[PDB]
RNA sequence: UUUCGGGGGUACUCGAGUGGCGAACGGGUGAGUAACACGUGGGUGAUCUGCCCUGCACUUUGGGAUAAGCCUGGGAAACUGGGUCUAAUACCGAAUACACCCUGCUGGUCGCAUGGCCUGGUAGGGGAAAGCUUUUGCGGUGUGGGAUGGGCCCGCGGCCUAUCAGCUUGUUGGUGGGGUGAUGGCCUACCAAGGCGACGACGGGUAGCCGGCCUGAGAGGGUGACCGGCCACACUGGGACUGAGAUACGGCCCAGACUCCUACGGGAGGCAGCAGUGGGGAAUAUUGCACAAUGGGCGCAAGCCUGAUGCAGCGACGCCGC
């Protein structure tokens, strides 16, 4: 509020927040769809939904939106959930 | 980045430094990982001692000397040894020792007789 | 001339986790037993040797340890709140 | 600071002569003032205090400096009494006085404080300067012709130079072989009384 | 180039702007906190680490915008809307990576049980990058290993009070999920009924902790000024965001108290940074000088910034000396 760098950082932090929010919302939607598909009980749609969701997860990990460990945990959980079914 | 800095000691008029290895984020007089020499600029030849092997180790792991420490490392030849450009030549101008008090005592006694 | 594409890490010796020997005083929990550990220090001022007792909660999978058995424990990462010990074996039943 | 008042007062009060050759003390060897003749009550504290006053008014050392000296002497691994005596004797002004270059300790202190001397090639004007082994005390060339040093250099028949000191040059150089021991000190009073007083 | 009103180019240079890095350090204070906060010693087969050093592999390909600029609107102001237009190391799609991540099967080996290691083998899926500069040239991405800085758990240790004897219901344990860098009732559903306490739980009071300091023959007692380390906080109380890293002092959002501006519609602020002011008090200082030295940030560099720091001023406030 008092220092030029702070005002510039206000704007830039806002734009970064918008981007991160979009990425996280997309990831959450993909996970939700996959979970619903597994709940339905069909394997093939769950199969390539898992593939697409894993790709989205580690691609978001590359962007820095989520930590690579978080992507690994989510991928492992989804794969184990599919394997159990 | 771990750096090889100079911390300040001594009293107000006479700064005497220690060549310390410390993180760049710590304060000047903060905790030090290691002490690898000392540097007293107040003397006429400005005594410099650097423990060569520890300096070599810390340069090997990637510590970054500050400008005064870089100048000192060049003077003692440690920097050149680490790089290897002209060789490892000691340019250190050691302080010239002062004759013993006993020498002067006997000299005065003989001068009397 | 080329350096190796893989650099094996410098091996690090494993640490020594704390061990203890005690008596079971409670086994009303699933996979959990409560052990009584005794320590004998000296009084910091009066010098006498003082015997103090302490309760720790260990984890045994199959629950082979009853009440009153001299069991052996080894420290571990937090398995739950308050649970930091793993049952090694029963030295002598009672 | 310094003590500048009459010197004979302290000698009369302490019952001994501290200057060394003063006639007034011999004329009246009793304490000053109106009641210098009254009999005194005897007390160990009084004797110890008077011994300390003798020591610190012979050498012209104030109480705080004397206490520092006593602490230093006690800390040393010898014995306290002679350690204190040797520390007192190692002062530059005392060295100048015992070297026969000053009639009295006061004038030795005045000469030192005025920077008329020079120790180890560097000018020193500090009466409390302590002198170590193989120390060469010299008079600077400018003041060699002054009347004080003149009459000091032509009356070298007074009090003998102690063993630990030795004047070697016709210009009255001083050499210090080692710090004096209790045998060669040759001082009045009793060190044990001072040690007792400072342990109270 | 000129009518002296100025006009064009340049890119030496540079206001404003996009972008990067920094701003989480450094500096202050001791309110809270009787607590894994601190001291000391361990554990992490339960973990993160920007910049720095050092191996290996790369640095392919395409696209859509927008700040600035110009035109225009609203408002008292703070500030803000619309149209048009433009660049990138800004943003986005794909290829490659098989060193990495996930899953299935499978071998050997070490254990301290979950497990760890052999970059084990094998089948399937998948994960990036950025250019600039002619000069000592600087950079980008993945991955192996160092170095540094952390996080979490534990033993032991340091106050007063039963004229405070019961306390606890995510509370104690399990299972499946979720969550996290990481283990864990950290969260959640179900299940079981546990867990702590006279070796003082639960309450009440007081308190930042330590290296140290003072006293003492010592044991011990008192203390935590300077200097040095750790913690906590930044008007009061909550909250997240960005980021390698956040109690985010000189960031954001909300609520509140207070102070200020208002065209009454609405806005602005936070000295426990350095000086300084008022007040309280027995009582504690200059609205000083400099980046010359040391440390730090950005920059290839020259260089810029630094009330950190180096100095000076004031006070017998202390020690020492004259």
């Amino acid at each position: 509020a008092n220092i030029k760098s702070q005002i510039k950082r206000i704007r830039t932090n806002e734009r970064r927040r918008l981007r991160n929010q979009s990425v996280k919302s997309s990831l959450r939607t993909a996970i939700r769809g996959f979970r619903e598909a597994v709940d339905a009980g069909d394997k093939d749609k769950a199969s390539e939904l898992l593939h697409a969701t894993s790709r989205k997860l580690d691609k978001a990990a590359s962007k820095g939106v989520i930590h690579p460990n978080q992507a690994a945990n989510k991928k492992s959980a989804l794969a184990l959930a599919l394997n159990k079914l | 980045a771990v750096k090889i800095k100079l911390t300040r000691l001594g009293k107000i008029r006479n700064p005497q430094y220690r060549i310390i290895v410390a993180d760049a984020r710590t304060r000047r007089d903060g905790r030090a990982i290691e002490v690898i020499g000392r540097y007293h600029p107040k003397e006429e030849p400005s005594l410099i001692q650097i423990d060569s092997e520890r300096a070599q180790y810390w340069l090997g792991v990637g510590a970054q000397p500050t400008e005064p420490v870089l100048a000192l490392l060049k003077i003692t030849g440690d920097w050149q040894k680490f790089k290897g450009l002209p060789g490892a030549e000691g340019t250190l101008k050691v302080k010239e020792p002062k004759p013993s008090k006993l020498d002067l005592f006997n000299a005065a006694l003989a001068e009397a007789e | 001339q080329k350096g190796p594409k893989y650099t094996p890490a410098a091996e690090k010796p494993r640490g020594r986790r704390k061990t203890a020997i005690g008596y079971v005083v409670s086994d009303k929990m699933q996979k959990t037993i409560v052990v009584e550990l005794e320590d004998r220090k000296s009084h910091p001022l009066y010098g006498k040797i003082i015997r103090t007792t302490k309760k720790v909660k260990a984890h045994d999978e199959n629950g082979e340890a009853g009440i009153g058995d001299r069991v052996s424990l080894m420290e571990t990462r937090p398995l739950s709140a308050t649970k930091r010990w793993r049952l090694v074996e029963i030295l002598e039943k009672a | 600071a310094r003590y500048t008042g009459p010197a004979t007062r302290k000698s009369r009060r302490l019952g001994v002569d501290l200057v060394g050759g003063d006639q007034s003390f011999e004329k009246r060897p009793y304490p000053p003032g109106q009641h210098g003749r009254a009999r005194i009550k005897e007390s160990e504290y009084r004797q110890q205090l008077q011994e300390k006053q003798k020591a610190r008014f012979s050498y012209g050392v104030m109480e705080k400096q004397f206490r520092r000296y006593y602490e230093e002497a006690n800390r040393q691994p010898g014995k306290t009494g002679d350690n204190l005596l040797r520390i007192l004797e190692s002062r530059l002004d005392n060295v100048v006085y015992r070297a026969g270059l000053a009639r009295t300790r006061r004038m030795a202190r005045q000469l030192v404080s005025h920077g008329h001397f020079l120790v180890n090639g560097v000018k020193v004007d500090i009466p409390s300067y302590r002198v170590s082994q193989y120390d060469i005390i010299d008079v600077k060339e400018k003041s060699l012709n002054t009347l004080p040093f003149q009459i000091a250099r032509e009356t070298a028949g007074e009090r003998p130079i102690p063993s630990w000191l030795q004047v070697v040059g016709e210009r009255q150089r001083i050499l210090v072989h080692q710090l004096p021991e209790r045998a060669q000190i040759d001082v009045p009073l009793t060190e044990q009384l001072i040690v007792e007083l400072y342990s109270k």
